[PDB]
RNA sequence: UUUGCUCCACACAAUAUAGAUGGAUACGAAUAAGGCGUCCUUGUGGCGUCGCUGAACCAUAGCAGGCUAGCAACGGUGCACUUGGCGGAAAGGCCUUGGGUGCUUGCUGGCGAAUUGCAAUGUCAUUUUGCGUGGGGAUAAAUCAUUUGUAUACGACUUAGA
RNA sequence: GAACUGGCGAUGCGGGAUGAACCGAACGUAGAGUUAAGGUGCCGGAAUACACGCUCAUCAGACACCACAAAAGGUGUUAGU
């Protein structure tokens, strides 16, 4: 339906969003995420924590450089969630992947895009209240993501930005509806109302 | 206008499949806007075009087309099966496809 | 499945040194007329000296509920096998027909005791009829003058994999 | 042969007098009268193509009188019919096309 | 000064609470709350719709801010004589939610001379709000 | 190194497409809470309204969209300019001033369309390269060989030499 | 090391990820339809179906053969006598 679908990933599940966003790429959906630092993974942050501990252990013992590689930032932590339910070792896994690109923040080329939600991937929509969850950002600043702190300025700067031009778009939206409720009642608003619109 | 569409969007998804054996004589059709197989329904025997481009003319043309047919429904969501003359090239799984609104029964 | 209430009567095949058995009867909640039977000869022959091939089946009669709109308490006796042993219980469920009371116990002691339809045995179900005989806590709660709660917390499930605004949960 | 024949009007968006086939066409609800209109003229024969031999090749590269002044004679027919209800000639002149969101399973015609 | 709190009331569930009936037979129609079986069900009936008197779960059905008196456990005549004395069926089609329903389905039920006819008159009105956007 | 290199405009070829076919339509935060409007003593404030999905909103008529005439407004939109800003996360985009020019389906008219023969994607997109024009723009280095020894199995490295 | 039967050996096919023996079913070449055993978040064809409960694990658990866990305990929590 959408040429590219821009995804804000703030408050959602990461393994129920990655099993819709695989599902759309290989359908041939283009598909961009960002905010990927307000993913969220359901359980205790010790319990996610230990997770990732046991994953780091695990390298190739006669040479870690070929192992598997444990990527640390939460753009990548997404992307190897979903790496796992994308058969990326064939030509259409690959074609697939590189329908995609996730961030940490909104970047300048999408700050000024309209972002969705998955509905079936957000966490109040799913968890039970009272269930405790984490911040991928949180959990990635402890196992060693580096730019936890500019990704916050830069996200502050930015809704800076954003309100300032909400404000604007409040105003015309206010004078647009104004003009349309006084020009309402004439017959073609009559006709239009009887017909439906 | 500057619309001139008189067919409906549709995505070739794959073949129709076990967990292991694929069949190419059947492709699997997702059209947009369906979601079950009672809207579905209306989509039977409506005739299908993919459609793409070569670098060699052939007969005037540089876009070949591929024909084929909705058969039956498939599944709960409203994917379809189709059927085509000769089978989809694989390498169109995730390509758009035309469903065409002929033989018409409105 | 989806239960439904039998009565079923049966007796011995009568022989000439006695004609006309006693015809016992008895109450039961199964899915059709096949189960009801086999459950039928199931608890005769734990009661009497009788089996399928020694006796008949009378009459076979489906007992639908008197008032399928009143909203009743039914307390309920209950046998069942545990891993170890054999207990009995006693629950009791507010709910508006006796087979659909049956069928949120079958499900309720397949929750809570990990107990299947072979090992549950349906002593009786009785309506009660006047309140403060009501012995359960989480079914006198619903007895209550003026009963009002909210619903929190509303999910509406959506058509549509994308949604274009943040989805709000008020009710 | 199971076809249907159908005009513009030729005036109204520059469609001849034609046969079409029924699996080709979609039923609108939108209804005119068509009494007063004498079609027993048109036949199978009345659409002949002329068939073209083998030799004649078209290496590069004309209307009957007849076909021209039967169209004029049933179009200020139809169009007659036309003026009374509004914008049926607007509507006519318009083109039909599916946009954004039209489910034609769920679209009433 | 004075203790604020915000309130946070919602659509409380009770006897006499006006109902719409999401999916199932009945499918759009309303009916009122005759008791309550627990937590997650209760017993319905609406006898002007004609919806039958059932025990339904409250997931098929969206609690509407409409609420009438009633007993508890009343029997459909008196449902019914209740609601037509509170009058509920018409304060429902004043809402604004009733009137998206009926937009909703007056626009599945146009025709594509009604769509044209439609798009004449938004061009027009188009043109003369956009017009009245020029002044202020 | 026989007129080479780059950029700009169109002219023709070739080359392909992981797959245009009306529009990716911009607050943030919370969800046992909010959004919008309005008022005031500007607050964790009062009052009203809305949600219950985008089934929306915008756009959408004309030869794949022609040639003309008039009315009403002084609007809407496209193109090339032009004034002033803002934007560095991957800014390469967003807003705005002024005039020009074209269209206007806001309303009413006149002419054209056939024959693609009862359907045949019935061809309208963007990606790279070459060769021509004619209009600007600029006139280098690296390697081998010689040399060095802060280096060195050989390559490599570090030096020097009009 | 024996008894009765069914298998593998001599046998592919669908399922159990994987496997001689397990489950389903035995095989000429094709087309259409329906299923078995097994499944329907994504890999992966198929409901992020519906319904009632239970469980939060600083080593959860997730399916026969089958790829392990016991005695003894716990105002963790639920239901009972």
């Amino acid at each position: 339906v959408e040429p590219v679908v821009v995804i804000d990933g703030k408050g959602h599940l990461v393994g129920r969003l990655a099993s819709v966003v695989a599902k759309q790429l290989l359908n041939g959906q283009k598909i961009v995420v960002v905010r990927a630092e307000e993913l969220n993974i359901s359980g205790e942050f010790f319990r996610n924590k230990l997770k990732y501990h046991d994953f780091l252990r695990k390298a190739t013992a006669f040479n870690k450089t070929r192992g598997p590689f444990h990527f640390r930032a939460p753009s990548r932590i997404f992307y190897k969630a979903l790496r796992g339910m994308v058969s990326h070792k064939t030509a259409r896994g690959k074609a697939a992947l590189e329908r995609l690109k996730v961030f940490e923040g909104i970047p300048p080329p999408y700050d000024k895009k309209k972002r969705v939600v998955v509905p079936q991937a957000l966490r109040v929509l799913r968890l039970k209240p009272g269930r405790k969850y984490t911040t991928l950002g949180k959990l990635s600043t402890s196992v060693g993501w580096k730019y936890e702190d500019v990704v916050a300025k830069l996200e502050a700067k930015r809704k800076v930005s954003s309100a300032e031009y909400y404000a604007k778009k409040r105003a015309f939206t206010k004078k647009v509806a104004s003009a349309n409720a006084t020009a309402a009642e004439s017959d073609v608003a009559k006709q239009l109302a009887a017909l439906g619109y | 206008a500057e619309s001139h569409r008189l067919y409906v969007k549709g995505k070739h998804l794959s073949y129709q499949r076990s967990k292991r054996v694929n069949n190419p004589n059947v492709s699997l059709i997702k059209i947009e806007g369906v979601a079950t197989p009672q809207d579905a329904q209306f989509y039977l025997g409506k005739r299908i075009a993919y459609v793409y481009r070569a670098s060699k003319e052939v007969r005037g043309s540089k876009i070949r087309v591929m024909w084929g047919k909705v058969t039956r429904t498939h599944g709960n969501s409203g994917v379809v099966r189709a059927t085509f003359r000769n089978n989809l090239p694989a390498k169109t799984f995730g390509a758009s496809v035309r469903i065409f609104l002929y033989p018409s029964n409105i | 499945a989806h239960f439904k209430e039998y009565q079923v009567i049966g007796r011995r095949l009568p022989t000439e040194s006695v004609p006309e058995p006693k015809l016992f009867r008895m109450r039961i909640f199964a899915s059709n007329e096949v189960i009801a039977k086999s459950r039928y000869w199931y608890f005769l022959q734990k009661l009497h000296k009788v089996k399928k091939a020694s006796g008949e089946i009378v009459s076979i009669n489906q007992i639908n509920e008197a008032h399928p709109t009143k909203v009743k308490n039914f307390g309920v006796w209950v046998r069942y096998d545990s891993r170890s042993g054999t207990h009995n219980m006693y629950k009791e469920i507010r709910d508006v027909s006796r087979v659909a009371a049956v069928e949120t116990l079958y499900q309720d002691m397949a929750a809570r005791h990990r107990a299947r339809f072979r090992s549950i045995h349906i002593l009786k179900v009785a309506e009660i009829e006047k309140t403060a005989d009501v012995k359960r806590q989480y079914v006198k709660q619903f007895l209550t003058k003026d009963l009002k709660f909210p619903l929190p917390h509303r999910v509406q499930k959506s058509t549509k994999t994308f949604s274009y605004k943040r989805p709000s949960t008020f009710y | 042969d199971n076809t249907l024949l159908v005009t513009g009007p030729f005036k109204v968006n520059g469609v001849p007098l034609r046969r079409v086939n029924a699996r080709y066409v979609i039923a609108t609800s939108t209804k005119v009268s068509v009494e007063g209109v004498n079609v027993e003229k048109f036949n199978v024969e009345y659409f002949a193509k002329e068939k073209l031999t083998k030799k004649e090749k078209k290496e590069a590269n004309e209307i009957k009188t007849e076909r021209v002044e039967d169209q004029k004679v049933v179009d200020k027919a139809l169009l007659a019919e036309i003026k009374k209800t509004p914008l049926l000639k607007q509507y006519l002149s318009a083109s039909f096309s599916l946009k954004n969101g039209d489910k034609p399973h769920l679209l009433k015609f | 000064t004075d203790s604020i709190v915000k309130a946070s009331n919602w659509r409380l569930v009770e006897v006499g609470r006006v109902v719409l009936i999401k999916k199932g037979q009945s499918a759009g129609k309303l009916a009122a709350i005759v008791e309550i079986i627990d937590q997650k069900k209760v017993l319905i009936d609406g006898p002007k719709a004609g919806v039958p008197r059932q025990a339904i779960n409250l997931g098929q059905v969206v609690l509407t801010p409409l609420t009438f008196a009633l007993p508890r456990g009343a029997r459909t005549a008196t449902v019914s004589k209740k609601w037509a004395a509170a009058a509920v069926c018409e304060k429902w089609a004043a809402s604004s939610w009733a009137k998206k329903i009926a937009q909703r389905e007056r626009r599945a039920a146009l025709t594509d001379f009604e769509r044209f006819q439609v798009m004449v008159l938004r061009k027009q009105k188009r043109y003369t709000v956009k017009k009245a956007l020029a002044k202020a």
